[PDB]
């Protein structure tokens, strides 16, 4: 019922840390992002992860940064994480030049297309918009 | 080592005596994380200055790659830290080096228009020609981003 | 023999729902990420990532409201998104 | 005085595959996903928290199951589902 | 941390078993979702939710009892639970006669739309195709 | 508890101890947490004889469920010719509305249930309701190009 974790590694986690846009796509500063990636970079740090962290990178960057981290030998690693601070839409996150798909990003670690994490647990956190609703809530 | 560890951790926090301290005890001054970043990379990137300097007298690679083919030259030119930069210049670090995304220093240095950091690179011989993925040149970069100070340069 | 699906062992920890707005304190940070550094400080080694995500869900959830002078931003709310494909129980136990 | 619950709050959806993709049903014993979800609630549906039930789910899914088919096309296929949710505490199905 | 079960029901159940078509979808015959609509009959009702099951709806047939099951009184009930067995497409699911978007369908338990569920959970099963992609999967060397 | 075991004896069609149930007491006119009936679970399931021990009985022929659905509905919906038939010589209500704008002569002509309909309209079913969309039995009866339920509606 657990995966296991008898590693040498944890794993590796890598930080995508979006703060500042090209002023052709129109989008602002992420002001807080900086203690956002700070603390992330803490605590999964403490959780054992191998933590790197990479700032306003384009949506090419972004790209060559997940396929190059899913070619890594993850033979000694028990998962992989990766965290997206970044604006967004609905299936889209924005690197500092224009938005790329986000399934393109984790297309990478498929089982098939990255065989040294077969079977491990492959965990991705987006902190992005999906979009322009707003919840409004409602009082019980 | 846990202490190659605690030199790298010391290193990207700034920890300037933490750092000496180590060193003194005997730390691997080419101690490599994960990623393969040393505390020179991690010292260059986050504007350490005085650490960095430390390092290099105590026969850090100035030309360490990293898990992409990133030097410490390469971190120090594209947050800009202009003494890093040429602390990394002075110890005979790569003008030219190519990491394995089509990086290079002077490139890097262009995109954010740090001017002062161009001039030293083109003063250590950096290829003014290089192209970046995207077939650009520093000169084609400068126009992108409407640096015209530097585009004269 | 034994085939794996391909798309087997992801899980994607979304800060909000799909179509909708996600909240960012300009001062202290995303709303997501404050909640799920808070509980992964104070459980990250204790609890399985299913029970650390829905207590995520709960933070967020419960603890945060939009502070806008313009109306139609004021007093909003928001609830993440968890999306398992896992297939086993997952504890940062190494 | 004041609380709101986000209105989209406490959902959790199972589905039997994930995004893009087919579902496999057997004509004879029913769908994959059913098949399974009844086999782990028989066992332990008054035992597990939700997410550990549907977890096993997936498990039993991925390993037990493959399409037998005579078109090449839609022989030995695979399938895992994909749980989405919005809770926001613990589901034991207990009283 | 657990949903509060300290109720005179576990709640309502309700299943969607669509099996035949409109000979206007172009779409076959769902062979076993009788059984599978008896298991989880079955096993839900083990669990103990109130279950009842409607076979072969239309759109129209599907969008009317789930907006009829939200408006029940919940007051009662620890929680809310749907199980959907049909054809599907990305985002979609067949009644008898095409299809319609499945958040029709669950937007009628929203916390401001339904409001004796909320903070109660509401399950939404779904056997459905989401696309026509097949995994061809990989082995583990 | 005798009622709902009553319940699940007609759902399943237990004949016998549907019988045995009556004997022992069992009220006919019990109901589950959706307000359906024994008659509901027989009817709909295609119960022939539970239906007619439970209609002779004094089970509620005109029972409404959680959604306004009588037996009678359960039954022309499923093609049940004798149900309905038993149904309808109980007294059963030809010309009920459920709460989703259902009635027993609309359903029995959306699929094409000749005879039923036949029965239906000999009990009285209006002709003229009208389904939800305005559309009546007739309507329905040539959108799916029965032909011969259109003669039969006129």
């Amino acid at each position: 019922y657990q995966y296991n974790m008898n590693f040498e590694k944890l794993g590796k986690c890598i930080i995508i840390n979006n703060k500042n846009f090209d002023k052709v796509t129109g989008m602002g500063v992420r002001n807080g992002t900086d203690k956002d990636a700070e603390a992330l970079f803490k605590c999964f740090r403490s959780l054992g992860f191998d933590v790197i962290v990479y700032n306003d990178c384009s949506c090419a960057k972004m790209q060559d940064l997940l396929k190059k981290a899913s070619e890594e030998d993850h033979t000694n690693a028990a998962c992989f994480a990766c965290i997206l601070l970044s604006h967004g839409e609905e299936n889209v996150i924005y690197g500092k030049d224009g938005v790329t798909p986000i399934k393109d990003l984790t297309a990478h670690f498929r089982g098939d297309r990255c065989k040294t994490l077969l079977e491990k647990p492959k965990l991705f956190f987006i902190q992005a918009c999906r979009g322009t609703e707003l919840d409004d809530g409602i009082q019980a | 080592s846990d202490l190659g560890k605690k030199l790298l951790e010391a290193a990207r926090a700034g920890q300037d005596d933490e750092v000496r301290i180590l060193m003194a005890n005997g730390a691997d001054v080419n101690a490599d994380d994960a990623w393969g970043q040393t505390p020179l990379h991690l010292a260059a990137q986050n504007g350490h200055l005085e650490i960095v300097e430390v390092l290099l007298k105590h026969d850090a690679d100035v030309n360490a790659t990293d898990w992409v083919g990133m030097t410490p030259l390469h971190l120090a030119a594209d947050d800009g830290h202009l003494e890093i930069v040429e602390a990394l210049l002075k110890y005979g670090a790569d003008v030219n080096a190519y990491d394995q995304l089509g990086n290079t220093p002077l490139n890097l240095a262009a995109t954010d228009g740090h001017l002062e950091i161009v001039e030293v690179l083109l003063k250590y011989g950096a290829d003014v020609n290089a192209q970046d993925k995207f077939g650009k040149t520093a000169f084609d970069i400068s126009i992108d981003n409407g640096n015209e100070d530097l585009a004269e340069i | 023999r034994y085939k794996i699906p391909v798309e087997a062992d992801f899980l994607f920890a979304y800060s909000t729902v799909p179509g909708y707005y996600s909240w960012r304190s300009p001062g202290r940070g995303s709303w997501f990420v404050q909640a799920l550094c808070s509980i992964l400080e104070e459980h990250g080694k204790d609890l399985e990532i299913m029970q650390i995500l829905t207590r995520v869900n709960d933070r967020v959830a419960r603890h945060f409201e939009s502070q806008s002078d313009d109306p139609h931003f004021h007093e909003k709310k928001q609830i993440p998104c968890v999306v398992s494909m896992l297939t086993k129980e997952l504890y940062f136990s190494q």
